[PDB]
DNA sequence: ATCAATATCCACCTGCAGATTCTACCAAAAGTGTATTTGGAAACTGCTCCATCAAAAGGCATGTTCAGCTGAATTCAGCTGAACATGCCTTTTGATGGAGCAGTTTCCAAATACACTTTTGGTAGAATCTGCAGGTGGATATTGAT
DNA sequence: ATCAATATCCACCTGCAGATTCTACCAAAAGTGTATTTGGAAACTGCTCCATCAAAAGGCATGTTCAGCTGAATTCAGCTGAACATGCCTTTTGATGGAGCAGTTTCCAAATACACTTTTGGTAGAATCTGCAGGTGGATATTGAT
């Protein structure tokens, strides 16, 4: 019979198999993987690659540019109440948001 | 007239400059001489990979510059708009960088 | 080679101001630029430290972009952009 | 030679599905690297603590799927539950 | 009759409370608010009596250490008086927002 | 319930933290702190009671649950 | 004859052991001496706080270690203070008030 | 039945303080206390290997993994504790 | 500051009960001894990639001046938040009996790890493609003097 | 007001540094088939958890009175921003040598995996005993006031 990855097999864009694998290195000890934990795990990562590259790529289109760059991934991230909560990483090349507090402003 | 723009009015353009580029502020080489120096005074004869000086810079950066976000805002509490060490010590026990 | 001296004050007055300017701070008093230079060396001994010692355990005599990244996480300042 | 393994290949698919018009800079990609294996990460590292508290030797599906109401805050986290529970039970009737 | 002057008995009771160690929140509105609050994560759920002290524990550690750094935010007001304005800017530098 | 959370009781609070002078507006403000740390704390505990099949939180569920929000306690196995 | 005891150490190496078998990875080969490295490790620090602690029980004048000692001993150690930020439940906090406060 | 340090813990406390005793309470602190650095230092000990492609971990990833976690004098006087009980285990 | 009178606090003893410590045997693990198994040492070696050097040019650091406006005093009164002695309602606490339900078991299917023998999907450089950095120039603000 | 004087735009423009696609073995994902657990699934069994009752004793809520704090206002010394002149030292473009990382092997010392034999550490009663929390009475600290 004939190859079918398992990613094909769950409808995923991620590598099911080469996750299954960097389960294994993990944990416990006489620690077993489910078939399925691959799966999921692929399909979450999936999913959060896609919120992410969805906010970073309106953002380069406010630029008027094709490519996404670290700053756009900032402005991505940043903007978004859920993912600044979930990402409190450092963006290489990020930048910060601009903002001015009002009592600095002219008056 | 000669023309003088007000204290302050610089200032402003330079926030607006700054929040809007993303490049490193501190200067390429004196930084890491600075991390040579730090390194040396720890383990006699390192090398670094290009890649792992940059790594340190970004971090450092990062660091201040959210730093002084929260000292700022230990200014404007404060009823200022100058920061002082003061306010840089505050921030700092408040995040439990020194407690 | 040479001798490595006095490199905190590679970190300019200049310097100084711009990364306050990013940190959105419009007036800064004259002290600023030494007590900021001090943060920073407790900062950067703290990381290269760490790095070192990655370097040490693995018995390299380079400290890697590697063991940087992790010396942050250690740190709770994560990095991302030189994983490799 | 020597070949360090990574997700740009996945990444690169994933943003021609969302944006097909928009391409990523290399150091861009590299983030999007540190993203997905940061997350990774604190999934199995979430997921193994699990699986020690309750005397189980392995990791399924539905610790996978506890690791993420832990780590996911509010709406990201119910949209990656159907994600995974979709693809999950996609893969077993498949 | 007698009368202390204001800040006086105050300080009597920062002494007081910082000697002792007990928990300084009622004991049953407390577990009242516990159950009341997992009751929209779940129904019908039993605690253990160590749990509801567990939290109470962690809760009040908690609110201690904030109160801290509000007095803190305050001082630096050149006030002596805590405002909400303190927890708020406390709560800030800390990334709790 | 929240309200349950007295005035009296805050003051002693704010009493071991060194606090002097009290606001008439920080009652209310605290309530409100606390009702979102315990919101976060006990989610995490019954998310981790559920997993277990229990009906039960117990205190380990919750030594967990704050060992996850850093904040971390020492006394109830862990 | 107890590894513990060829050690010289009166924690459980060999429960050690076997606790740190059960944690990395799925190949995790524990070396002998890493138990007990470890078991020496757990059993100095435990002195160090416990010595602290009974201390601040001696001067408070009294036989047994309450959580308050504990917590007396390591707030009131720069080193032990910066390791452990935990909470101590019963432990209370380090009594002290601001100058400014104080009623002159 | 529940395995505790306590046993381990008591026996500490006689040899820096033969006078002492300990209360519960406060016995179920030093458990949570040896229990958590029991964690840290496992923890780092394996990421150690993994990150040198290892799968033993031996005595170094512990020396390493405390001079990581602990803060100065305390991770000199614990590292002198750590050779000095290893080698003494393998002279006997 | 002494001269008052409250009220707080601090030491020194005091007596039981609620916890602690000390005592009594049954298993789940810790300690052996044997037989493989395996990993990560040691030894060459190919070959990135790091330290160093040179050199020229211009982007920036430095130092001075000069004065605008900010921080730090100082004074004021309105009014908030402390102290308090009052009044009662809700927390505490202590058996009590009933029961939900964690935590042990004792099984068999489902799921999972092995262990080989094809069979692709990915990666590392090649080969092509092109967004956009960094340069210009006038609209269009934005500031600050009068 | 309304002009200067500069700063900020926003667009159009082009070759190259940096992407996107093009090939070529190799590690690894996928197919089997067989060997082994696992973590479920009923069935109980104690054990802590909730739910009563039913009081006295706190500890909270309430209303007064006013001390004293915060905030508003005013003033001014001088710190710190802006601009300008000056010229150093960072940046950027190459090359070179060689340190040292990383890829291969060959393989003893060290680790696992049994399979038993002993030992200890966990329980659950037994046996003290620490100190809680309660007297007295003796200075202390606080606040009104010759």
């Amino acid at each position: 019979a004939k190859a079918v990855s398992r990613s094909q097999r769950a409808g995923l864009q991620f590598p099911v198999g080469r996750i299954h694998r960097h389960l294994k290195t993990r944990t416990t000890s006489h620690g077993r993987v489910g078939a399925t934990a691959a799966v999921y795990s692929a399909a979450i990562l999936e999913y959060l690659t896609a919120e992410v590259l969805e906010l970073a790529g309106n953002a380069s289109k406010d630029l008027k540019v094709k490519r996404i760059t670290p700053r756009h991934l900032q402005l991505a991230i940043r903007g978004d109440e859920e993912l600044d909560s979930l990402i409190k990483a450092t963006i290489a090349g990020g930048g910060v948001i601009p903002h001015i507090h009002k009592s600095l402003i002219g008056k | 007239k000669p023309h003088r723009y007000r204290p302050g009015t610089v200032a402003l353009r330079e926030i607006r400059r700054y929040q809007k580029s993303t490049e490193l502020l501190i200067r390429k080489l004196p930084f890491q001489r600075l991390v040579r120096e730090i390194a040396q005074d720890f383990k006699t004869d390192l090398r670094f990979q290009s890649s792992a000086v940059m790594a340190l810079q970004e971090a450092c950066e990062a660091y201040l510059v959210g730093l002084f976000e929260d000292t700022n805002l230990c200014a404007i509490h404060a009823k200022r708009v100058t920061i002082m060490p003061k306010d840089i010590q505050l921030a700092r026990r408040i995040r439990g960088e020194r407690a | 080679r040479k001798v490595l001296r006095d490199n905190i004050q590679g970190i300019t007055k200049p310097a100084i101001r711009r990364l306050a300017r990013r940190g959105g701070v419009k007036r800064i008093s004259g002290l600023i630029y030494e007590e900021t230079r001090g943060v920073l060396k407790v900062f950067l001994e703290n990381v290269i430290r760490d790095a070192v010692t990655y370097t040490e355990h693995a018995k390299r005599k380079t400290v890697t972009a590697m063991d940087v990244v992790y010396a942050l996480k250690r740190q709770g300042r994560t990095l991302y952009g030189f994983g490799g | 030679r020597s070949r360090k393994e990574s997700y740009s290949i996945y990444v690169y698919k994933v943003l021609k599905q969302v944006h097909p018009d928009t391409g990523i800079s290399s150091k861009a990609m590299g983030i999007m690297n540190s993203f997905v294996n940061d997350i990774f990460e604190r999934i199995a590292g979430e997921a193994s603590r699990l699986a020690h508290y309750n005397k189980r030797s392995t990791i399924t599906s539905r610790e996978i799927q506890t690791a993420v109401r832990l780590l996911l805050p509010g709406e990201l986290a119910k949209h990656a539950v159907s994600e995974g529970t979709k693809a999950v039970t996609k893969y077993t009737s498949a």
